[PDB]
C-alpha cells in the first residue's frame, strides 16, 4: 500500500506555501501550485503502474 | 523509481508635491 | 535547519492529537506536540501553527485552487462537501463527471438568501406571483434518510446524528419523527430549521443565543422541533431540478405533520408590495425576526445566495430600528489585518446623578468591534492614544463598574467618545453589569457633536427593553 | 554561600575529623 | 578513554568513582534525595524525546 505522502517531505508543501504567500499576482501563486500538483501527479503514474485498484489521491495535501 | 527529487526539483498621472521651507533664512 | 517528517507523518500525528483530545487523554497530545516540534524546522511550525488555527492566509481564493485543480471541482465539492471524494474521483484532468446531483448521506452546502429592497421586490420576482414565509430564529438542518438509518448536517456540512439520532432506539427528535413519514417513504432528503419548542405554552423559544437548542439539555420541558422548508429527493427521485412549486406540492405526501417536533412552514402567495410590507409589520408585532421571499419558479442551487431567495428584515430598513448613545469606556488589540490599534472597544452606559451634577458612577453594556473603517479607527485611536490607562484587576478604577468582562485599556469617561450603536434587541446576560446585552451590535457613528455627559442612563435603557420586550424593532413600515 | 557541600545542599562542609594533634 | 600515563585513572574512571562516591554519601546522609545519571556522546539513544 505504497502512497505518494509517505514519499514527500513536508518541506516541499512548506515551501510552496512561502512561495504562494509572498506572491504578487494571481498568476504567479496559480504557477507554483501548478507546479506541485503537477509534480505530485507525475510522481503518482510513474508509482502505481503496474497496480490496479488504487485509493491514492492528493488528499494528504489538500 | 527515480525519487521525488527528480519530480520536484525545487499608465497613470503624475503626481507632485512642492515643499518650500518658511524658515528665516529663506 | 533541516526537518526530517513526511506529509503522512504530520497527518498522523494530527489525527492522533485530535482523536486524544476526543478521548481526554492530555499527555499524548503533549506527545506528538513534542515529536511535531523536535523533528522540524521553524517555517515548517510556522505553517503548522496555522494549520492547526485552520487559518493560511495564503491570499488565493479556494475556487481558485479547486479551478486549479480540476475544470469541475467546486461543483462536486458544493454537492459532497467532502475532500476526499473531489481529489479521489477527479484525479485524472481529462476525465471529467458525467452529472452531479445531490446524493444520499452526502452533504449539500445549503442554498441561501439574498437582502431585498422593497421597492424593487415585483422586479425581483420577474413580476408573477411569490411566496411569503416567516424567518425562524434556530439552527439549520438537513436531513438524509433511507429505511431506519437517519443522518444530518449542519449549515457548513457538520455532523450532527449524534444529538438527533440516528435509529429510532436513540435521539432527541428520531424516535418521535420517525413514525411521521408515510407508507411508501423510505428514502428522504429534506432541509429545514431546528427550534426549540415549549409544550406548556405550546410556542417556538427563539434561539437568539440561550436555552441550546444546539445541544438540548435533559431536565428542561422545552424539546426541539423540526420545520421543513425544502425536499430534494423522494425514493429514488431527485427533486433539485425542479420548481419549488412541485417540490411544495411533494413535501405534503412525504409526513404527516404532528404539532411540536415536526412541521411544515407555511406559504403564502403574495403578487404586491404592500402585501410584502403588512407581512412585515405582522412579524414586527409578533416579535420575529423578519419574512422570507421565494419565487415558485426557482430551482435549487446549491451554496448560491440572491437567486430565488430573499430576505427582508427590520434592520434593512433605514429608520425602523431604535439606535443607542453609549460611551466607550474601553479598548481591546485588534488581530493580524489590524493588529498596532484598538479594533474593539467596550461601552457603558451612566448612572442618574443627583439633579444639577454630571455623572459620576457607569454601567458597562456591550463590546462592539464592527461598523468602522480602517481611517476612522486610526483617527479614534489617535484621539484617545493619550488618556489609555492600564487595567488591573487588583485595582479597579471606581468611575467604571465592570461585570465579569473587563478591558485591557480603560479611559476615563470625562475624555472619552459617544458612538452610536444598532443592535438586533436586548437580551439579559451576565458578564456585564447592566444585566444585558446587544444582539448583534455595530457602529452607526462616532458622534463629535455629542458630550460624554448627554450619555444614556440606566433608566433610559430599562424603559427602552421594557418598551416591545426587548426587540429594537417595534414602529411599522409606512409607504 | 563559600564552603557549602556540594552533596547537600544548605549544609557547610565539615572538616574532617582530626584527633588529637600534640602542639 | 585514554589514559596519558600507565599508572593513571582515565576521566571516565575517575568520573564513574566519583558517582559511586556520591551515592554512598546520599544513602547514609539524605536517602530520601533524587539522582540520576545520563551519558551523552553515544551511539544508542534511550529518552522519552527519542533524540
Ligand atoms: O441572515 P441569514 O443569511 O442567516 O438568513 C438565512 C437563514 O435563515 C434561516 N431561515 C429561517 N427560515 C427560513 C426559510 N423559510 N427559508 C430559508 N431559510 C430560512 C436559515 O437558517 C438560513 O440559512
Ligand atoms: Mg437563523
Amino acid at each position: 500500500s505504497q502512497t505518494v505522502a509517505s514519499h514527500v517531505p513536508f518541506a516541499d508543501l512548506c515551501s510552496t506555501l512561502e512561495r504562494i504567500q509572498k506572491s504578487k499576482g494571481r498568476a504567479e501563486k496559480i504557477r507554483h501550485f501548478r507546479e506541485f500538483l503537477d509534480s505530485w501527479r507525475k510522481f503518482h503514474d510513474a508509482l502505481h503502474k503496474n497496480h490496479k485498484d488504487v485509493t491514492d489521491s492528493f488528499y494528504p495535501a489538500m | 523509481m527515480s525519487g521525488w527529487e527528480s519530480y520536484y526539483k525545487t499608465s497613470g498621472r503624475d503626481s507632485l508635491i512642492f515643499l518650500v521651507d518658511a524658515s528665516k533664512a529663506m | 535547519q533541516k526537518g526530517s517528517l513526511t506529509i503522512q507523518q504530520v497527518n498522523d500525528l494530527l489525527d492522533s492529537i485530535a482523536s486524544n483530545n476526543s478521548a481526554k487523554r492530555k499527555d499524548l497530545i503533549k506527545k506528538s506536540l513534542l515529536q511535531l516540534i523536535t523533528q522540524s524546522s521553524a517555517l515548517e511550525q510556522k505553517w503548522l501553527i496555522r494549520m492547526i488555527i485552520k487559518d493560511l492566509k495564503l491570499g488565493v481564493s479556494q475556487q481558485t485552487i479547486f479551478s486549479v485543480f480540476h475544470n469541475d471541482a467546486a461543483e462536486l465539492h458544493n454537492v459532497t462537501t467532502d475532500l476526499e471524494k473531489v481529489c479521489r474521483q477527479l484525479h485524472d484532468p481529462s476525465v471529467g463527471l458525467s452529472d452531479i446531483s445531490i446524493t444520499l448521506f452526502s452533504a449539500f452546502k445549503p442554498m441561501l438568501a439574498a437582502i431585498a429592497d422593497i421597492e424593487h421586490i415585483e422586479k425581483d420576482m420577474k413580476h408573477q406571483s411569490f411566496y411569503i414565509e416567516t424567518k425562524l430564529d434556530g439552527e439549520r438542518m438537513q436531513m438524509h434518510k433511507d429505511g431506519d438509518v437517519y443522518k444530518y448536517f449542519s449549515r457548513n456540512g457538520y455532523n450532527y446524528t449524534d444529538q438527533f439520532g440516528a435509529s429510532p432506539t436513540e435521539g432527541s427528535l428520531t424516535p418521535f419523527i420517525h413514525n411521521a413519514f408515510k407508507a411508501d417513504i423510505q428514502i428522504c432528503i429534506l432541509d429545514g430549521e431546528m427550534m426549540a419548542y415549549n409544550p406548556n405554552t405550546q410556542t417556538f423559544m427563539q434561539k437568539g443565543t440561550k436555552f441550546d437548542i444546539k445541544r438540548m439539555v435533559e431536565d428542561s420541558d422545552l424539546q426541539t422541533c423540526y420545520c421543513v422548508f425544502d425536499v430534494l429527493m423522494v425514493n429514488n427521485k431527485k427533486l433539485g431540478h425542479e420548481t419549488l412549486r412541485k417540490r411544495y406540492e411533494i413535501l405534503s405526501s412525504i409526513f404527516t405533520p404532528i404539532p411540536g417536533r415536526i412541521e411544515i412552514v407555511q406559504k403564502t402567495q403574495a403578487h404586491t408590495k404592500n402585501e410584502v410590507i403588512d407581512a412585515l409589520n405582522e412579524a414586527i408585532d409578533k416579535r420575529e425576526e423578519g419574512i422570507m421571499v421565494k419565487q415558485p419558479l426557482s430551482i435549487y442551487k446549491p451554496d448560491k445566495r440572491g437567486e430565488g431567495w430573499l430576505k427582508i428584515k427590520p434592520e434593512y430598513v433605514s429608520g425602523l430600528m431604535d439606535e443607542l448613545d453609549i460611551l466607550i469606556v474601553g479598548g481591546y488589540w485588534g488581530k493580524g489585518s489590524r493588529g498596532g490599534m484598538m479594533s474593539h472597544f467596550l461601552c457603558a452606559v451612566a448612572e442618574k446623578p443627583p439633579p444639577g451634577e454630571k455623572p459620576s458612577v457607569f454601567h458597562t453594556l456591550s463590546r462592539v468591534g464592527s461598523g468602522c473603517t480602517m481611517k476612522e479607527l486610526y483617527d479614534l485611536g489617535l484621539k484617545l492614544a493619550k488618556y489609555w490607562k492600564p487595567f488591573h484587576r487588583k485595582a479597579p478604577p471606581s468611575s467604571i463598574l465592570c461585570g465579569t468582562e473587563k478591558p485591557e485599556v480603560y479611559i476615563e469617561p470625562c475624555n472619552s467618545v459617544i458612538v452610536q450603536i444598532k443592535a438586533a434587541e436586548i437580551v439579559p446576560s451576565d458578564m456585564y453589569k447592566t444585566g444585558c446585552t446587544l444582539r448583534f451590535p455595530r457602529i452607526e457613528k462616532i458622534r463629535d457633536d455629542k458630550e460624554w455627559h448627554e450619555c444614556m442612563t440606566l433608566d433610559d435603557l430599562e424603559q427602552l427593553r421594557g418598551k416591545a420586550s426587548g426587540k429594537l424593532a417595534s414602529k411599522h413600515l409606512y409607504i | 554561600c563559600p564552603g557549602e557541600s556540594l552533596i547537600n545542599p544548605g549544609f557547610k562542609s565539615k572538616k574532617p575529623a582530626g584527633g588529637v594533634d600534640f602542639d | 578513554f585514554e589514559s596519558q600515563s600507565e599508572d593513571e585513572l582515565t576521566p571516565f574512571d575517575m568520573s564513574i568513582q566519583c558517582i559511586q562516591s556520591v551515592y554512598i554519601s546520599k544513602i547514609i546522609s539524605s536517602d530520601r534525595d533524587l539522582l540520576a545519571v545520563v551519558f551523552y556522546g553515544t551511539e544508542k539513544d534511550k529518552n522519552s524525546v527519542n533524540f
